[PDB]
């Protein structure tokens, strides 16, 4: 009763910490693939249904949030409950969180079908111009429960060293939506809706994958079954305490960019081109670093389950070792062969290099408070990597660009060294939180 | 994408 998975978590911190990120790495790099395929498809559609998809948007972000927040706290929850040699209450952590998919999901999918059509009427939308708006919403919505069950199968793999298999389903999910994507739209000729209906069907696939994994094959570490199930209180305290404040996170995260680009219009529409653009190629260095990310949480997790911070330690200052040797590679690329990325993505030019020349530097000095509010969520203290977001994101990195605005180079400016406080500020924050383990 | 985190990150 013991799979490789297993091993690594209860093994060596720095090979842990390897073995599990690559995986996750892939997996969330091919699936920004599939966004850039269906972001270069529903381009040439036409400037009608570009509306409705960027009116989809905080609808989808809204549910992708809370799903994959689910999902860290499952990840957590049973990777500190294999870390204590606690089978008993692993299996019963995949148990609850496999309900609470359930509960969350088909509760998205209810409250927000009949409140999709007023969404868009509030927003100020025409009626036949976004009409397609609530065609959209109502294909993703329909399978709100498959995505966050989707996420929980995710979370209980990679909660388990299992980050393998859990790379499948980000391969398989995204691969499938990529061959679909200009057979619904273009070839079987349903546009918009057609990369709704290809989105949905492929994650269709993925739950069959999933279920098939820890339903029917059975071949996860956990033991998963009711015939003596124990709805219990603490378990579900356990799995909020990170959820609930990761989803708000991964919300806050964006929820900031409007901010900046506010403080982008302050300062026109042109600047806006040019800070959206350079925001969208820069924020690409951060998917290495999500899947660090959720190797962390996984292994600072493991070991505060085995009880010893020196593990705890290693795992979460060697995380940001090999984050900030990959960002040292990715800021220099984009600093150097910075026209080269502009051609790219601007098929403003001269304003567009002045900020990747100056703004991607930022991305270093983001793994030491990455890590910490990761490994924050390891020990199950989620409360903390959520005001440790606040702090980053709205609080220093929008606070310093209207510091700096009240030209477009302030921008940058604030953003830069916003982010630069906010990783001095969260680096100490999680050395103290070490230092109280070690004096615990 | 889907899982996880947000991201995008893209549009
Ligand atoms: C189960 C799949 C969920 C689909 C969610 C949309 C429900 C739309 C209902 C009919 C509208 C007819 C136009 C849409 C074509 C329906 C194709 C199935
Ligand atoms: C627009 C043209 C590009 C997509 C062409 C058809 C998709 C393949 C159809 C499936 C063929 C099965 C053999
Ligand atoms: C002993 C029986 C095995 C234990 C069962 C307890 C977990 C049930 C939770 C929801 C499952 C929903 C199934 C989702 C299937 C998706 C297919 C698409």
């Amino acid at each position: 009763k013991t799979t490789k998975g297993v091993q690594l978590l209860r093994g060596d911190p720095k090979k842990a910490i390897v073995r599990l990120s690559i995986p996750m790495m892939i997996g969330m790099s091919v699936q920004t693939l599939y966004n850039l395929a269906d972001g270069i498809w529903v381009s040439g559609l036409g400037p009608e249904s570009l509306a409705a998809v960027g009116l989809f948007f905080p609808v989808f972000m809204g549910i992708i949030a809370l799903a994959a927040g689910l999902g860290v706290g499952t990840s957590s929850a049973i990777a500190r409950r294999i870390g204590a040699r606690d089978k008993e209450g692993a299996d019963n952590v995949a148990v609850h969180s496999l309900i609470l998919s359930l509960i969350l999901g088909v509760t998205i999918t209810i409250t927000m079908l009949p409140a999709i059509d007023s969404l868009f009427r509030s927003m100020g939308a025409k009626g036949e111009a976004v009409e397609l708006a609530i065609e959209y919403a109502r294909v993703l919505l329909a399978g709100a429960f498959i995505i966050v069950f989707n996420n929980v199968g995710n979370g209980i793999l990679r909660g388990e060293g299992d980050a393998n298999r859990a790379m499948l389903a980000m391969v398989l999910g995204s691969g499938l939506n990529i061959v679909l994507d200009p057979i619904f739209i273009y070839t079987l000729g349903f546009g918009v809706v057609g990369a709704a209906y290809a989105t949905l069907l492929s994650m269709v696939v993925t739950s069959l994958f999933i279920a098939y994994w820890l339903f029917v094959k059975r071949d996860t570490y956990v033991d998963i079954t009711l015939r003596d199930f124990s709805p219990s209180r603490e378990i579900l305290k356990d799995i909020l305490r990170v959820g609930l404040p990761s989803s708000l996170s991964q919300l806050s995260m964006s929820i900031a960019m409007f901010f900046l680009n506010s403080v982008a219009i302050t300062a026109g529409e042109n600047g806006v081109a040019v800070f959206t653009s350079a925001w969208r190629i820069t924020m690409l260095g951060i998917v290495p670093i999500l899947g660090m990310a959720a190797a962390t949480t996984s292994v600072t997790g493991a070991a505060y389950g085995e009880r010893n911070v020196e593990k705890l330690e290693t795992a979460y200052l060697y995380a940001i070792k090999i984050a900030f040797m990959i960002e040292l590679a990715v800021v220099a690329f984009i600093m150097l062969f910075a026209p080269q990325v502009a051609y790219l993505f601007t098929y403003i030019k001269g304003d567009l290099i002045s900020a990747l020349r100056t703004l991607p530097v930022f991305l270093v000095l983001t793994p030491f408070g990455m890590m910490t509010s990761a490994m924050f969520q390891g020990i199950g203290e989620g409360e903390k990597s959520l005001i440790l977001t606040i702090f980053r994101t709205l609080v220093m990195q929008v606070g310093f660009a209207y510091i700096f605005v009240h030209g477009l180079r302030g921008v940058w400016i604030g953003i830069v060294i916003g982010n630069m406080v906010a990783a001095i500020v969260g680096f100490l924050w999680g050395r103290m939180r070490i230092s109280a383990l070690k004096k615990t | 994408x889907v899982y996880s985190a947000v991201c995008a990150a893209a549009a």
